[PDB]
């Protein structure tokens, strides 16, 4: 039981997060209403105080004499799904015959889509994102030719054995999901769910993955969050002998059922590495075009 | 104890030194008890 | 409220009125200390100048919250922010802000 | 009536006679974790007044050439008062914050500081200048503690992103001719209900001068900027021995 | 400057608990303070003086 | 508001101290009821388990065949007031003419009753005690003779000026309570209230009065609690000239309206000092009489 | 059914299969300070689970010649876990305690320890033997910390009072042929509603062997005695910087 007054009247425990704003329906752009001349004192829409931290509330109607305009322009193409649900390149896997990379007929690709600027800059507009995705795999030789080769793609979740060769036992794929397809077939395509242990993936994690001292040699782990590491994607030519053709696998991702939180400024310096926001210090360029004088176009 | 949180800022033309006057008293939950003579007795010899 | 002689250092007759007020002035932004005093109302010190402190001397025990109101008498163009703290028993004179 | 204000929480009270309203980040107040979002099973400890109070941790000096600074939360408090202890003894932590940046001058000084809160403020390095060396920021730069850290290249927030767009985050400006402080209230922001106060910094506080401080010879040249902050709805769990990192 | 004492109370300056104050104000009334016999005169009647 | 379940159901704040025992009226000793032989199994009143920490519950009726006895013996003389409300010596103040102590016609006595064994041992049976008291002052010369001398007793509460002489200004006694009486009058007598800042005086305080280091030279303060220090009792002969007679003032205290808490073991070693429980180590004596053998009286 | 028991509080649980019931000192359970007994006005902090839990602070070895030991509360905890921190940062403190003294042996060992709680346990000195020197016990003897302290003259409890009458205080006995632990719950005992955890020790825990430990050559000779205790209804007030003494 609770008897002392300060305990009875405390708010310790309130799980209801009070919200100051609520979403309203906005299928079309706001209309413009008629307005006339106003010669008042006390009234001053044009004057603002940006220091407060809010954007101006001044509207067209209050700054000039406007007519009536019935705006039916749609806001549909700017929803999250409309913006992100467009397949883009997020990975390239080479399987050359005579080479320095994967001359063994198989390859392991760490599932990370930050190796491509276009896609990367879009998602980095938000801190947290939760979504499902549709992956499409386009394969062919380096000239873009199609050859009668059978391939096997396999998803190796964290903790599952990564194949170490074209003949690995792991290709038995008794539990991992695998896709067998020919380069002659249309691109393979599958749906992937939201698999993080967290309520959402996050493109930025300001912290370390473990406890302890964070000395120089371990700074490679600053910003690494296991919650974003979904595993490995493995590919191999299906045979005990080397393939007769060199291959290339392009991986396209199309998000769907998207939710995002906490918008951020958009990248304005060239990307350098997948794992971080490092930029070239000797080449810090302005965000945009420049001119000779502020009084000239 | 009294500390400077920011700093005493003043423009050109105004004194670089100003003073503060402290005024004290008791709140409404203040009470006293066990009446006694004050520690001081303002008299040396006899008051004539 | 009566005037608390926080600045109880001058003793010569000609400088007695200086006990009624302490100063503040442009510093070096290092959260420097301005002044200190015990909050004990019935103890020798700054409180002896107040009527509260004197009346207090006619009673053996007291109980209650006290309050000190500080009035800045600088020019209108002078600005500033101060941190005034009260350190309950056991806490030694704060070494820093 | 919007210029004057008093903030009282715990055994601390703040006053200001030249404020510019209060910002409540992302439109919502700090709240304790609900029984449905929670996952950890142990009963949490909610110290209340002993930890949710105003702490005045640091003071920097604004100069005609300052570049700007940043502090990471809850890194700044992990070693202060009862909050620090709870953050050290416990594995799990969550809370909100009330940030009050202070800076007064005279009616003859001028300048404007942008005060913002940027969640998951990951720091980058200049990559050896040529961008060929894959360097990484040291612990003392990622979690600068209470002294904060000075921005090397404010234009890109030492992270390759335009400061010109930082206003998309909860913020306020300290325009000397208008106000002498900024006040931002921030709710818990993370993709998890609780996290380590030591290994993860939920957001960073940025104080950057966009319009350079200026005044004529003879005016007080020492213009400090002080940082006061109060945790809100602090909750801790997963008790054991104290750990500093 | 107005000439009045501060109206600020404990409740408004810090988070306070509830306290039922039963401390009496009886010993500070005028009679309580003054109704205590004290010396106000001495009269000497010496022999040789 | 409170929403999370653990907060709603917590007992944090319960000011109602649950009690396991309640006092019953017992004006007389318990009666004895009739009883007969019992030859049962399972029943065993005689067997106890002192380890538990409780006293035996075995009664006369269950250990032997008893008759009926209507006990009307009163329990009145063992109440706290009955025990303590008996005036006893707690102070002696000497005012000699030619002497080494108080040859100035006045004396200051620190109000502490621990200088006398009889009274001291009684009160030290309890840790905390709250009470009012009646003080009686018996004065005379050292032979027990009564002389025409006028005296002034004055109570100097902590903070009031202690007289430094027979002619001190403090004897104006404008606020302090004073008593003027002749050795020829009967003993002076007054009522004293419960004056501590604490809810009760305490004969034992296991701690220090202040914060800081507690080095050797400050160990004199271990066990000193200001809450027990009520002030000084001053006495003087009423005149600017020395009194013609040597005097002795015996101070008797009779408590009334007494309340006590936390009983303790009773002193079994001679007292040495007022301020502490120090005992003579080389003379630790048994609590009582001893004998030659355990099998002989 | 009175021999078996489990004590769970906080994130700690104690078990025993040879208990002798539980003693609740002076017949009452620990309770938080009421609004009428209270006097301090600031809102208290009641950490709850982070401080009201079982702490296992010390282990002594019972021997055929041991004299007995004592610990002072809350002195023993002032430097442990979150309780210690709260006791240091705050001027005012109050709480109850659940004490569980442990000591097991074999069905072939014998002995009996008296476990008691004595409020305001003021320590005295032997006065230089002759009783002429007015000596005083040093800080390390009055507030022995967690290591406790050994009784010099148990018969008089180093304070001139008969141990034979110590049973007038909340107590239990650990008779090896009967039980392997004592459990005493103690409410806040003082003439004030709150006090300093540093300057004042509300009571002392005494563990004294009245019946000497014994066994035959060949039986495990190392018979430990461990002290576990849990604060109850801890309340703190008067916050400021941490102070150790
Ligand atoms: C949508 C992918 C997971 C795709 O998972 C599979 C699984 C099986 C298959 I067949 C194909 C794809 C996750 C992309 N994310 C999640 C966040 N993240 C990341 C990368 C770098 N830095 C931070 C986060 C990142 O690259
Ligand atoms: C009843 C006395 C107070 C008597 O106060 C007056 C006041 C005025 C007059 I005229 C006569 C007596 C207090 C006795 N006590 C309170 C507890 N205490 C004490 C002494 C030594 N160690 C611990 C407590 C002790 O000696």
């Amino acid at each position: 039981g609770d008897r002392v007054a300060d305990v009875i009247e405390s708010s310790i425990g309130d799980s209801v997060s009070r919200a100051l704003t609520h979403a309203l329906p906005a299928p079309t752009g706001q209309n413009t209403q008629v307005s006339s001349h106003r010669l008042d004192t006390g009234k001053v829409p044009a004057l603002q105080a940006a220091e407060i931290g809010a954007s101006s509330n001044a509207s067209d109607e209050s700054m000039i004499e406007t007519r009536c305009v019935l705006n039916s322009h749609s806001t549909a193409e700017t929803t999250l799904d409309s913006f992100f649900s467009r397949a883009g390149l997020v990975g390239e896997i080479d399987l050359p015959l005579k080479g320095t990379t994967n001359p063994n007929g198989y390859a392991n690709w760490d599932i990370d889509i930050t190796g491509y600027a276009q896609m990367r800059r879009k998602v980095e507009l938000f801190t947290y994102m939760r979504f499902d995705a549709e992956f499409t795999f386009v394969a062919c030789t380096p000239t873009g030719e199609v050859v009668p080769q059978l391939l096997q793609y396999m998803f190796v979740p964290p903790g599952a054995p990564k194949p170490d060769s074209r003949e690995s036992l792991a290709w038995q794929t008794a539990t991992n999901p695998s896709v067998f397809v020919k380069l002659s077939d249309p691109p393979a395509q599958v749906s992937v769910p939201f698999m993080s242990p967290a309520s959402a993936y996050q493109w930025f994690y300001d912290g370390y993955p473990t406890f302890g001292e964070h000395k120089q040699e371990k700074d490679l782990e600053y910003g690494a969050c296991p919650n974003n590491m979904m595993g490995t994607f493995s590919v191999r030519t299906v045979g005990t002998s080397k393939s007769k053709y060199p291959l290339v696998v392009r991986i396209y991702m199309r998000m769907k059922h998207v939710r995002a939180w906490i918008p951020r400024p958009m990248r304005n310096q060239n990307y350098l590495f997948k794992a971080n926001p490092n930029y070239a210090g000797n080449s810090i360029k302005p965000t945009g075009a420049s001119r000779t004088a502020i009084t000239t176009l | 104890s009294i500390w400077y949180q920011t700093n005493y800022v003043v423009p050109i033309g105004a004194p670089n030194t100003a003073y503060i006057i402290a005024l004290a008293a008791a709140q409404k939950n203040f009470t006293m008890k066990l009446c006694k003579d004050a520690s001081d007795i303002l008299q040396t010899g006899t008051i004539q | 409220e009566t005037i608390l002689e926080v600045n109880n250092v001058p003793t010569n007759a000609t400088s007695l009125m200086e006990r009624l007020r302490f100063p503040v002035s442009a510093q070096a932004g290092k959260g420097e200390l301005c002044a200190v005093f015990r909050a004990d109302p019935g103890r020798n010190g700054p409180w002896q100048s107040t009527l509260l402190g004197q009346l207090c001397g006619y009673y053996t025990q007291w109980s209650g919250s006290l309050e000190v109101t500080f009035m800045f008498t600088g020019s209108f163009m002078a600005t500033g922010k101060m941190l005034i703290a009260y350190t309950p028993p056991g806490g030694p004179l704060p070494k820093d802000r | 009536s919007d210029r004057v204000a008093q903030l009282t929480i715990g055994n601390s009270t703040i006053t200001t006679q030249e404020a510019a309203n209060i910002i409540v980040g992302y439109g919502e107040w700090p709240s304790y974790c609900s029984d449905s979002d929670a996952t950890a099973v142990d009963k949490p400890t909610r110290p209340d007044v002993s930890v949710n109070r105003f702490y005045t941790l640091d003071t920097k000096l604004w100069e005609k050439s300052s570049k700007g600074w940043y502090w990471k939360f809850p890194d700044v408090l992990t070693e202060t008062g009862v909050f620090g202890q709870n953050a050290q003894f416990h594995y799990l932590y969550r809370s909100g914050f009330c940030i009050h940046v202070q800076c007064n001058a005279s009616k003859f000084h001028q300048g404007a500081l942008l005060v913002a809160v940027l969640p998951e403020y990951v720091i980058g390095t200049v990559a050896g200048g040529t961008g060929t060396e894959d360097t990484h920021p040291p612990y003392k730069q990622t979690q600068p503690g209470a002294d904060g850290f000075e921005l090397q290249h404010p234009y890109v927030l030492d992270a390759g992103i335009p400061i010109s767009q930082l206003t998309v985050c909860p913020h306020q400006w300290i325009n000397l001719r208008t106000n002498n402080c900024a006040t931002i209230i921030v709710p818990y922001i993370n993709a998890l209900p609780f996290d380590s106060a030591l290994n993860h910094c939920n957001f960073g506080l940025l104080v950057v001068p966009i319009s350079p401080l200026d005044y004529d010879q003879g005016a007080t040249p020492v213009i400090p900027i002080t940082i006061t902050l109060a945790p809100m709805c602090s909750e801790f769990a997963g008790l054991r021995q104290a750990v500093t990192q």
